[PDB]
């Protein structure tokens, strides 16, 4: 099977539109939302995207005869119109397994999302979902520990975990950070954290911070008798800086560090996941910048794609939205990707924005972290939405309690345990939440003060990313 | 289809894939150099006409890059005849040499011009 | 100056809207395109963004009294309506110098772009431009070499550099890669390259590739007498993998490597810039994924922001668009950021989408790389748009020439030198380009065959990102 | 802007005495107490210091044409007489930011106090003060901890 | 013995503009100077690594240049590659890269880098066979005045201890201060094994060195071809003579500047070895050599009247 | 301005930039050697006249330094005719050799003299 070489440009759909193709169980499958320019067949737009994300370019090259271009090519194998949009199509692409570097989220994103979103002939493009085949799954470490191990390490069962970002995001000194940390952990929060953009700065140098927050957290454990952690940010300018923070965390003996995976980047993340597995540190992932990519329906990458790639690269924890708080997160979509984050199998489900059935071949699940303008009144809804395997994180909901950090922590820990008890008793959290919270204030004057402060505070707007 | 040759096809960086420059063609690059207020310089090389690696092979290190300076850079120069005169002088002194004309920008401290103005016999 | 602590939520504009503020020469300045929800004052939207990108959260925290919140706070200091848009505003924010970690592009993006693009109360948000003050500039290495050093190392003056991606993007073996490479360099291209998503795969393992492409390129130099390079991709799953490719490149003695800075990530990029400065390797940056973030007017980050951060982190080369090719790039915007990439000073200029005057305190300039569906007929326009300090990169324009790689390379190198000569003679490239190219085919039968193949090929669509 | 190369010695004040210069916020500014020999204008003594701490030597060199000597040169931009001393002057020198190696005290002092204090044409010299621009400040680590942390 | 150079002072040359030249231009200027007969060229003291020229680039091109000089002239050359730096780790990276390129000689500014870091470099160069040229930048901050500070003989003796193969020693006759008698003084302290007390030359104690190796004095600073005689008579064979302005200021450019310099010096050595009096017959010996060296003739016309004569501060 | 030449300009260290030494000039350097009580030695070299790097390129290592000794160092020597005689003998035995005269100081164990006394044909 050879044919002569004919230089010059052809349509992409001639090679890369393949509707009759049956996907292989080793293929990587992409779901693109595609908006062609005027004049551009959905077929050819589909084809373009497949070609320039796998083997092809804009004119015929002779060097294809050297290979078997059929076994390597990306393929558009199904187009379906988008409901309630003019000129917008889901295009599915299958990429063979050989195209990808084993264990590199970086390489998988470099093909699939590298160059196609700038094509002149598209108005807009958005990766909605990806089907990573199991044999590609097995080439990654995944989460350093994962939900089972994390709970067994910390000795924490039967409830969501509770966290708290230190506030003023920036401008606190080390010693004050440490002070805030002790106070927050000693009132019943399991964890506190470096704010994402707290790295090392002129107002607070990192090694000073780690030092004092160790003292603090070791004092809270000692006073309360339950295991504590504080997410020490390894995010850094270079890999060598990052690794220096990790190694010092390790040397202090604390349980957990954090990393800002997208602004640090997948190459450095993967490195840090490796070192925590070798060193037994838990790894809390912050998803800063994700909304730059994932907010709009028409153009970008859905958050479910970023989360799946986090689970491959490695995180014990990832932020997952709250639904009810100050940042956007539709309930159905959010249930969706959470399921993708913690479970081993997740069937296709377009109602929840899962385009592909997804298997994980016992890759450990990742704990979702709800954080961002939440407070005691949202406790019921949070527990219902996420269930026990979550971390609930209360920054201004802790440090803005009128009575200080300790009491803010107690309020949040009490509201949570009241929702657990009520749930475990057989009560309906969606129906009875305000009541449950109400009941608990009759005996917790910490909670009562929290409740009075934030009684009217709600965050409700038109969302942008919907199904 | 034609096969691009293999033997004796040494090339000399910018302009070396076009037809040899005519006398006027030559003049015109020199004017272009001087119209941008860059400083002309001549350089010549008898022995090592092309790059090589004798003393090191680490990244970015090549021998044969430096040629030797004819006289000094022509600072001030506003006259192309001056430059073509010095080319003739360098030629008469070094007829077995490759000779190139370069042009300095001193604001950026980079050569903004560089082309071959004379090759020896068999070149 | 102290005031009692009053827990509970206030408007952000109370603290973070500061219209009368005079920016400091040390401040980092951001330009946001902001689209508020219905009901949300532009002032308060502006304020929100400033607060949650610097010191503030959604409710009053007491710990602000411990610091001087006035000296640390991000500030919205000017709003201006957007012309021809309903409910859309430029909001300017100033961030004090202390907020940032010296030398970390990661930390600067973590504050400025971390969490605000997901705010419920915004419909959309887009970072258009940033003003990095000179004292922050000085904390970064920048480009490993920069344009002056690169040209002096390679001994290449008076013209754009010429490059060529090897095609089939994927699926070629090592030895065939090497074959294509020799053929392309021996016909007059200065460089060839790894395709962005060519890392190490089942069809071609990296160390095999580097090996053969060294032989190839050393053979092309030897035959032609001009210095060659081939961009050996260090992009990798982990930092340790990345560094292993660099160190082997180093050990072969070749001039240049590449990195995919956004899919690798800023933490790992910075690391690699450092090692090439210590090791004298040139560093070619690929901007794969940039269009995921930078395509849309209404939501994202402009490419001028990604380029500025590349110049800080470090690249000798970055892709910059072509204008005329298959990917989107408006001429005026493109002139804009190119200027931001190579020059030391660039004054404010809204017509070119430069919102801030920008000084670089002799940080070396970066060479723009035009690549992507271009060919010989675009030579004139390319030379005019970019000038001498650029790299012009011809993948399918090389390997799709009817006569093979060598002749494709000759065609492109001849067309380029014909445009240089014509330019240097005083001819108008915009007016006389087709002519100039026409003349050159009369004596170059390589060019003539290129010209015949691609005579009608143009790429012209409605652009998305405009001013 | 090019001029022919004229070898030989010239006065330093012809290139490095620049009284009307407005200092840049990146420059490094030096305050010298300068005591010239008999016969030596303060202007030329000030200029010698600026030249021989920055770009110049005792006789014209052609290689200056290869750079932009205006943007690199140290510049004596103000002289003021000293109260209650004969023949002693404060001379102010501005050094462009590019002259310095980032983070090296050793490099700053090698230019600024390297050679000039031995010049035959000076009786005595003293560096009184230095204005370190903020962009240079940021290249240094500074104190390991500092007052707040230490306490 | 390493450099295969005997029977005369060595000759060197500082690249000018002290600052603001790029790496490739530094290499250009180096190649031209070494090919005209200088043994060495050098980083200016305050050229370390900067925005206009990063170090690693400079070393690389100066290697290329110097390897071309050597190859054209057949005499061993060197270029003092400055390891001076902000931290010890930075310094040691520059020495290591000079070691790797295979060149003969690096430099250090011992007082502004500081004695701790010098002694570290001196050790490395022993273990790695690099010559070590010492610049004495800042010394005049401490050593100019009779009434207060530390005499330069003290700093020279400490440099001998710490380690240097070369140190600057003044010229006497150039643009920087150094009285002849005091200078013969400490130069003796730097080179010889035993130096008896001698208050006429500012030696207050007899000093023995138990075969510590002697240090080559380096005359540099405002000298030119007319000072050649004096220099030769003051320092003798065991010296390095260094002509920055005096090389790069020659009207015909580096190669010719270098030739004028090396011609003047070999004429004073030839004259000397024949039995002529350098102090008495210097101008004459120089005059004679211009009749057959047009390079020298051009240098001599340019700097005929240039002298540097003032009241000195540090005297006995 | 003159351009210092490029080809065939190999140089031989001390005295090699002067006009060739006359017979008397040569005698005078020899006297100078002997008037400082230094020990004359002659050395010769047929093959490698100039330094090169074959076996190592570490700092301080060059090949081609060592030439071969004609007979022994002339210890005791007080007569210049003796030395010029050996020069003539060496020359007759090795007419294609570069020959140099060197002078040893034994107190410092350094050569204090060294100059070329004869080059072969074409040199
Ligand atoms: O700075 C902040 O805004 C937060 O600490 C919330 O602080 P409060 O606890 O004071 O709200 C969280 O990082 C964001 O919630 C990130 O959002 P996401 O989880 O969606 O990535
Ligand atoms: O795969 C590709 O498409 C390319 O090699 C072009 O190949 P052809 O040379 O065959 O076009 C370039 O990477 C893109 O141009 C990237 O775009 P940008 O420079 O805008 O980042
Ligand atoms: O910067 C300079 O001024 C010099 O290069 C001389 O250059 P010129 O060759 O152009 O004079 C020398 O370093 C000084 O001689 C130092 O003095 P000292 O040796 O007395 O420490
Ligand atoms: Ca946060
Ligand atoms: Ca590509
Ligand atoms: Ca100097």
């Amino acid at each position: 099977a050879s044919v002569e070489f004919k230089a010059g440009v052809k349509d992409y759909k001639l090679t890369y539109y393949t509707p009759e193709y049956e996907t292989l169980d080793t293929d990587i499958l992409a779901a693109f939302r595609v908006s062609p320019q005027p004049g551009v067949p959905p077929e050819e737009a589909g084809a373009a995207v497949a070609a320039e994300s796998s083997t092809g370019t804009w004119t015929t090259v002779w060097t294809d005869g050297l290979t078997n271009l059929d076994r390597y090519k990306g393929r558009c194998y199904h187009i379906e119109p988008v409901a309630g949009e003019e000129n917008q199509y889901i295009c599915y692409v299958a990429y063979p397994l050989d195209l990808f570097e084993e264990g590199s989220v970086t390489n998988m994103f470099t093909s699939i999302v590298g160059n196609v979103f700038g094509f002149k002939a598209l108005r807009a493009l958005r990766l909605e979902d990806l089907r990573i085949p199991v044999a590609y799954v097995k080439t990654f470490q995944g989460p350093p520990h994962g939900i089972q191990v994390e709970r067994d390490k910390l000795n924490k069962y039967g409830r969501p975990l509770l966290g708290c970002t230190i506030k003023p995001k920036l401008g606190l000194s080390a010693k004050n950070y440490g002070r805030a940390v002790y106070e927050c952990l000693r009132g019943g929060l399991d964890f506190t954290k470096d704010d994402e953009n707290v790295n090392s700065q002129p107002f607070m140098r990192w090694r000073d911070r780690f030092l004092f927050c160790a003292e603090a957290l070791y004092k809270a454990q000692a006073e309360t008798g339950e295991i504590k952690g504080h997410y020490l940010n390894a995010t850094a300018g270079t890999c060598e800086d990052m690794m220096k923070r990790a190694v010092f965390a390790r040397e202090l003996g604390v349980p957990i560090v954090m990393h800002d995976y997208l602004t640090g980047g997948f190459t450095a993340n993967t490195t840090l996941s490796h070192y925590c597995r070798d060193n037994g540190l838990l790894l809390h992932i912050h998803r800063a910048m994700h909304a730059v990519i994932d907010r709009q329906k028409n153009h970008g990458m859905h958050f479910r794609v970023l989360a799946k790639a986090l689970r491959l690269s490695g995180g014990d924890h990832i932020h997952s939205g709250t639904v009810v708080g100050k940042l956007e997160g539709e309930r159905d979509i959010t249930l969706g990707f959470v399921d993708l984050l913690r479970d081993d199998y997740t069937e296709k489900d377009r109602s929840r924005g899962i385009y592909f059935t997804q298997s994980w071949v016992s890759t450990p699940g990742v704990l979702p972290v709800a954080s961002g303008g939440i407070h005691v009144w949202h406790m019921p809804a949070l527990t219902e939405i996420f269930g026990d395997d979550s971390v609930l994180q209360f920054g201004g909901g802790t440090l803005g309690h009128p009575w200080g950090n300790a009491p803010g922590a107690v309020a949040n820990r009490v509201a949570l345990e009241a929702c657990v008890q009520a749930r475990n008793e057989g009560r309906d959290l969606a129906r009875e939440g305000n009541t449950i919270i109400r009941e608990a204030t009759k005996w917790s004057p910490e909670l009562a003060a929290a409740c009075e402060v934030w009684k009217e505070i709600k965050f409700e707007f038109p969302a942008m990313d919907t199904v | 289809m034609q096969v691009w040759p293999i033997l004796n096809l040494k090339k000399y960086e910018t302009l070396s894939y076009l037809p040899p420059l005519t006398t006027d063609q030559l003049a015109r690059q020199v004017d272009y150099l001087l119209n941008n207020k860059w400083v002309p310089c001549l350089e010549f090389e008898t022995d090592h006409g092309f790059v090589y690696r004798e003393h090191h092979n680490s990244p970015g290190y090549y021998d044969g890059r430096y040629w030797t300076m004819w006289k000094l850079p022509m600072f001030g120069c506003t006259d192309p005849a001056q430059v073509l005169n010095e080319l003739e002088e360098c030629k008469k002194e070094y007829p077995n040499a490759f000779i190139r004309i370069i042009g300095f920008d001193s604001n950026r401290e980079v050569q903004c011009i560089s082309f071959i103005a004379y090759k020896p016999a068999g070149y």
